[PDB]
Order: C-alpha cells, then sequence, then structure tokens
C-alpha cells in the first residue's frame, strides 16, 4: 500500500479500498489504508453508483478499527459530501439526480448517504459539506414530495434514517412526508402505524393534521 | 378475509406477549365425531388425551358450550369410538357423542341410491 | 370527475380492464382529491364500478368508503355548527317521513336503498364495525 | 454444546441481579434460564440463591403452571432448598393444580420429594389429582412418579393409591421398575390384603 499512493489509478485505488474494507478483522492494518485515504480523496467526476460503493466501503470499517481512522473518515466524508452536492444539481443527461423520475432510485442513494452519519462519535462535530449535503437532500425531497409518495413503491423506508439524524431540519422533512401521506389517505400495515406512532411519541412533534390520521389508523 | 389482505396484525406480530407461549427452550439460538357437554376450560390437549383411549386423532377443535369436532386417523379408530366412549366421565364434563353419518363425500354417495330408486319409482308409477 | 367519467364509460362498454391500470387510477384519485373534494355520488359511482368488474385491491375501495364517510361527517358537523350558532344568538305518516327523507338526501346525497347496500358490502368485506 | 465455563456465566448472573433486572423479566424467560443453568451443574450456588431471592411476591401470584413446573424442576435438579420460596410455591399451587397435565403432576411430585418439602396436605391433594386422571397416565409419568425418592410416604390412603396401581401394572414393562415398586409397597399403611394382591401381579 505504500507505493500505490502514486503507482495506482483512481478506479483501481477505490476498488482496492473496497476490497480491503470488506475483509475480516484478523487481517486488517490501519497504516495500509491510511495511504489509500489520501490517494482516493482526489477525484473529479465519479458515477453515482460508484460513489455509493465508496459510501458502502466507508460503512464496512470494523468497529474497533473505526476510532483509529477517524481523520481519514472525516476526509472521505468531506470528499463524498462535495461530490454529492455537485451531483444533485446535475441533469439526468449526465446522470444527475435532479432529472430523476422514480422513487426507488433516489431512496437507494439518500438512504446510504444518510446512514453514512453513524461513523463519527456523538462528542464530535460533522463536516460542513456533509451538513450542507443533508440540507441539499432535504431541499431536493421537499421540492418534489408529491411524486415520490404517489409511486407504487412509497419511500417510507427512508423515514427512520432522517429521524436517526440529530439534525432537527431533517425531522421537518420526515414529518412532511407522513403529512402528505395523511393528506393522501394511504393505508399502512399495523406494525408500520405503531412504529410511526412511537416515532411521534419520542420526538414529540405537534402537528395536528397527521394527529387525526394517526388516531383513525390506530 | 379480504379486508385483512394478508396483514398478519398483532396476532402474528412479535410482541413480548407472544414469545411467552414459546416454551420450546430457546436452544438453537435464532366420519368426524361431534362431542358435546364439555367445559370451555377443557383444553384440546385434554380432549386428545381422553378420546385417544378409543382411537387416534388427526384434528380436533372445541367450540363455545363444549361442542367440538374430532377427525379420526382410520375408520377403525371411529367404529370403536362411536359406541365406546359414550357418556364417559371427564373433569365433571360427561360427554355426549353424535356422529355425522352423512359426509361431504357420503352425500354424493347417497345421490345415486336416491336417483336409481327414483327411476324405479317412476317405472312403478308409469305401470 | 374526468377519471370517474372514464370509469363509467369503460363500464358502459363492458370491457375486460387491465386491473393494474384501474388500481393505478384509484391511487391517483386520492392525488387529485386534494385539489377538489370528490362528491359522495361520484365516489359511490366509482365504488359500484370497481365492484362490478372484479377489482380486488381493497385500498381503492377503502379510499372511496372513507371519502363517503368524510362527506357525511362534514355535512353533519356543518349542521351542528349551524345549530350551535343559532344557540349563540340567545296521511300523517307521510307527513313525518318527508322530513326524514329530505334530511337523509340533504346529508348523504344518496337514497337509503343504496346506502343499505354500501353497508352490506362493507359488512361483506369484514371491516371493523 | 455442554460447554462448562462457569467462570463466564457467573459474570452474566451477577449482572442480572446487580441492575435489579431480575424482577421485571418474563416468567417463561426465567423458567428457561434456570432450567438451562440446571443442565451443566452450575457451581456458584450463592449467586443463583441471590437471584432467586430478588423476585417479589407479585410475580409468584399469577404465574402460569407451565413455567412454574420448570422453575421447581430447575430448583430441584440444582439441589436447592430455599425456605421462603417453597411456601410461595405451595400456596400458589392451590389455585392451579387442576390445570396441571398428568406429566406435570408426575414431575411436580418427585421434584418436591427430592427437595425435602414436608407440607403433607399439598402433596396429598396432588396425589388425589393424579389418581383422578389415572386412566390418562402413560409410562413416562409412571416412571417419574413411582421412581421418586421416598414415595412410600405418598402411598398413604387406600383410595388415593389403588386408582393408579392397576395402570402401573398394565402399562410399565421394565422389570427393574416392577421390582422397585414391589419393594416400595411393603413400607406403607396399605392393608395386607391389598399389598399382597398388588404384589401378586406387580412382581415380574
Amino acid at each position: 500500500a505504500i507505493r500505490f499512493a502514486e503507482e495506482s489509478d483512481l478506479f483501481s485505488a477505490v476498488q482496492l479500498f473496497s476490497f480491503i474494507c470488506q475483509q475480516e478483522k484478523e487481517a486488517i492494518s490501519p497504516d495500509a489504508v491510511k495511504c489509500l485515504a489520501e490517494r482516493v480523496i482526489e477525484g473529479k467526476d465519479l458515477d453515482q453508483e460508484t460513489v455509493s460503493v465508496l459510501c458502502r466501503a466507508l460503512r464496512s470499517i470494523p468497529r474497533p478499527h473505526r476510532p483509529e481512522l477517524l481523520r481519514e473518515i472525516g476526509e472521505m466524508m468531506e470528499f463524498l459530501g462535495g461530490e454529492v452536492k455537485e451531483l444533485l444539481e446535475l441533469p439526468v443527461a449526465k446522470g444527475g439526480l435532479k432529472g430523476d423520475v422514480s422513487a426507488g432510485d433516489i431512496q437507494s442513494f439518500i438512504s446510504k448517504f444518510l446512514s453514512l452519519d453513524g461513523l463519527l462519535p456523538a462528542d464530535h462535530d460533522r463536516p460542513g459539506t456533509y451538513m450542507a449535503a443533508i440540507v441539499a437532500c432535504v431541499d431536493y425531497i421537499t421540492e418534489r414530495l408529491e411524486d415520490i409518495v404517489s409511486d407504487e413503491n412509497p419511500p417510507f423506508s427512508i423515514i427512520p434514517h432522517l429521524l436517526n439524524i440529530n439534525m432537527e431540519e431533517t425531522r421537518r422533512c420526515g414529518q412532511a412526508i407522513i403529512r402528505e401521506a395523511a393528506e393522501q389517505g394511504i393505508h399502512f400495515p399495523t406494525l408500520q402505524v405503531f412504529r410511526f406512532l412511537l416515532a411521534l411519541g419520542d420526538h414529540n412533534m405537534r402537528d395536528q393534521r397527521v394527529y387525526r390520521h394517526l388516531r383513525n389508523e390506530f | 378475509n379480504p379486508w385483512n389482505d394478508g396483514d398478519a396484525g398483532w396476532r402474528g406480530a412479535a410482541t413480548g406477549a407472544r414469545a411467552n407461549r414459546g416454551r420450546g427452550g430457546f436452544r438453537r439460538g435464532r366420519q368426524r365425531v361431534q362431542v358435546s357437554g364439555l367445559s370451555d376450560e377443557t383444553t384440546w390437549h385434554t380432549l386428545k388425551d381422553h378420546l385417544r383411549q378409543a382411537g387416534e386423532v388427526t384434528f380436533c377443535k372445541v367450540f363455545s358450550g363444549g361442542r367440538a369436532v374430532v377427525e379420526f386417523v382410520t375408520p377403525e379408530d371411529a367404529a370403536r369410538a362411536i359406541t365406546e366412549l359414550q357418556a364417559s366421565e371427564l373433569e365433571g364434563a360427561t360427554l355426549f357423542l353424535r356422529e355425522d353419518r352423512e359426509d361431504t363425500v357420503l352425500v354424493n354417495t347417497r345421490r345415486k341410491i336416491r336417483e336409481v330408486r327414483d327411476a324405479q319409482l317412476r317405472a312403478r308409477k308409469e305401470e | 370527475h374526468e377519471l370517474v367519467r372514464v370509469l363509467t364509460a369503460f363500464a358502459r362498454a363492458k370491457i375486460v380492464p387491465p386491473k393494474r391500470f384501474l388500481a393505478l387510477l384509484g391511487r391517483r384519485f386520492a392525488v387529485l382529491n386534494k385539489r377538489k373534494k370528490l362528491g359522495s355520488l361520484p365516489s359511490y359511482r366509482a365504488f359500484v364500478n370497481l365492484y362490478k368488474m372484479g377489482h380486488d385491491q381493497m385500498n381503492t375501495f377503502r379510499f372511496l368508503a372513507d371519502c363517503i364517510l368524510e362527506t357525511i361527517d362534514s355535512n353533519i358537523k356543518a349542521e351542528k355548527k349551524r345549530l350551535r350558532l343559532a344557540q349563540l344568538q340567545s296521511d300523517p305518516h307521510l307527513l313525518q317521513n318527508l322530513r326524514a327523507r329530505e334530511r337523509f338526501k340533504r346529508l348523504t346525497e344518496l337514497k337509503p336503498s343504496m346506502f343499505t347496500k354500501l353497508l352490506l358490502v362493507l359488512a361483506r368485506f369484514g371491516a371493523p364495525h | 454444546k455442554v460447554f462448562k465455563q462457569d467462570r463466564i456465566l457467573k459474570q452474566c448472573l451477577d449482572y442480572l441481579v446487580e441492575s435489579n433486572a431480575a424482577v421485571k423479566l418474563s416468567a417463561t424467560s426465567i423458567g428457561a434460564m434456570l432450567n438451562s443453568l440446571a443442565a451443566i451443574r452450575f457451581t456458584y450456588h450463592r449467586s443463583v440463591k441471590q437471584f432467586m431471592i430478588a423476585i417479589s411476591t407479585e410475580q409468584w401470584s399469577e404465574m402460569d403452571a407451565s413455567p412454574l413446573v420448570k422453575i421447581v424442576s430447575a430448583m430441584a435438579k440444582l439441589s436447592l432448598r430455599l425456605p421462603q420460596v417453597l411456601v410461595h410455591v405451595g400456596d400458589r399451587l392451590l389455585d392451579v393444580y387442576t390445570f396441571l397435565s398428568p406429566l406435570d403432576t408426575a414431575l411436580v411430585i418427585n421434584s418436591l420429594q427430592s427437595i425435602g418439602y414436608g407440607n403433607d396436605e399439598v402433596l396429598m391433594m396432588l396425589m388425589r389429582h393424579a389418581a383422578s386422571s389415572a386412566r390418562r397416565w402413560d409410562e413416562v409419568s409412571l416412571t417419574l412418579l413411582f421412581g421418586a425418592s421416598g414415595v412410600h410416604r405418598l402411598l398413604r390412603n387406600v383410595e388415593v393409591a389403588a386408582p393408579l396401581l392397576e395402570q402401573a401394572a398394565g402399562k410399565t414393562s421394565s422389570p427393574h421398575l416392577r421390582q422397585r415398586i414391589a419393594a416400595s409397597l411393603r413400607r406403607s399403611a396399605l392393608p395386607r390384603a391389598l399389598v399382597q394382591s398388588s404384589t401378586s401381579l406387580l412382581t415380574g
């Protein structure tokens, strides 16, 4: 890994990083991938599914090793946040997310990027680009809330992740999704209804339009 | 029923009151007799225990008021049970037994003895 | 109402529908319902249509039933509001039956002979009473 | 796996009582944990005793019979004779004894006999219940009952023993058990005619 900081290409570097992050604990060393950290951080344009692969590799860091590579994790966070921020406003002609039409495709992407938060400890801050990217996702879903829910595959699976984020801003979007659903009169299985009711209880949101729907559905 | 449309509900949920029934041990680390006069407390286990004295049982189900239906394994398990366990005593709930001599298949069995005899009767009437 | 008209014309021609397409229309009914509330009579029209070409998706029926109940509830609440505001200011058998019939028609916008079949089908579905 | 690592299980069983989590646990979970701890012959008995003491009176008041028999069996196989919990079990058994299956009665009789429980009237009522369902007993229940330690004392009255004596001769087939019951008959208060008649068919 020492020589591959300059004798490797970005695609090969990220593929090797993914392979190493997928390996078991007993054959993982920090110093090996600490160099790949600054090797793969540099990039210009990368496909959405490939950056999703990088997010998956970021997830796959073993938990005891995780505190050791916190700085590399933060640098990767900054890079991927900048890339997703540039990617959201790109048109669908170049694969950008603003020209997308479906609900599964996005929920496969913002779900990974939002679950990516659970890496840094609670007593630590978050990268500025990461927070701005979360804000960008919130705006991108609030601008087209109506078509996402009306799909045959509703996006409700993304609801918990936004509520997992300490960021309050995300709670407004999470509540807005179920608000539009209540104004749409959808039906849910009883387990999902109870889960949403518990989520209402924990974060003590004070919306009234969804209160009637939750009461009738419970 | 259609309004359930496959929703398991709270009966099939994973509530803490459901794992209590699971007394397995948590080891591996994850033709039919109509019987009346029983007590509603009488479990199906006690039902099988009492009426297996006559013959083996595949299915059995209780109803409110002591009415219950039991399906036998073989016709011999029935031919003995229809007349042996009548008015026997169990848990202060002396049983009274009736047997559905007509079956969902035996009705079609009776259809032909009905119709050929009807043809004979018609021949008699014509003559 | 255009989609309800589409449904009743399709029923008039007695075609064999692509049931998935009907379910998609039923789902979009609630999308359009936000702009303008669907009437009780059009909603029951759609109910009897989707009944008579063998639709079995439940949720489409549930939305229409809840819409009809919502219309009835809103009418009753408006009547009670009027009576409360009035409070805040401070053969003979036919003679009796005319008031009941007019109140029924004013409230649910439908005959009893057809309300009593909507309740019949809802009971048939096994909905919680 | 029958993995004997008691020095590890001691940590978990200390944690269960340190956090006061032994009281809110479901009864079935307790009846499985203790039965499992009675499978590898646990050694640090004092911690198990402190675990047993923690559960309060409210819990014993309405436990189902099926976890209760598991708990008493786990206590017996662990060779525990706690005084103030046996009275709870004894008075709680007053209300649910009719619901016990024949296997449960057979298990309860020997589980109580092996722990030195000496409240005679409850064992007599259990024996009466067992004799009531005498026609409903299979071979395993006969082995668990007639093979109990010191069963001679539980052969007291004539009408509480005869109803099950026949079934014993008819069903069980191991000669060793036949000789055991024949020998045990001689140390009871049953009359000589009945003892002689029973041993006339039992021995074999």
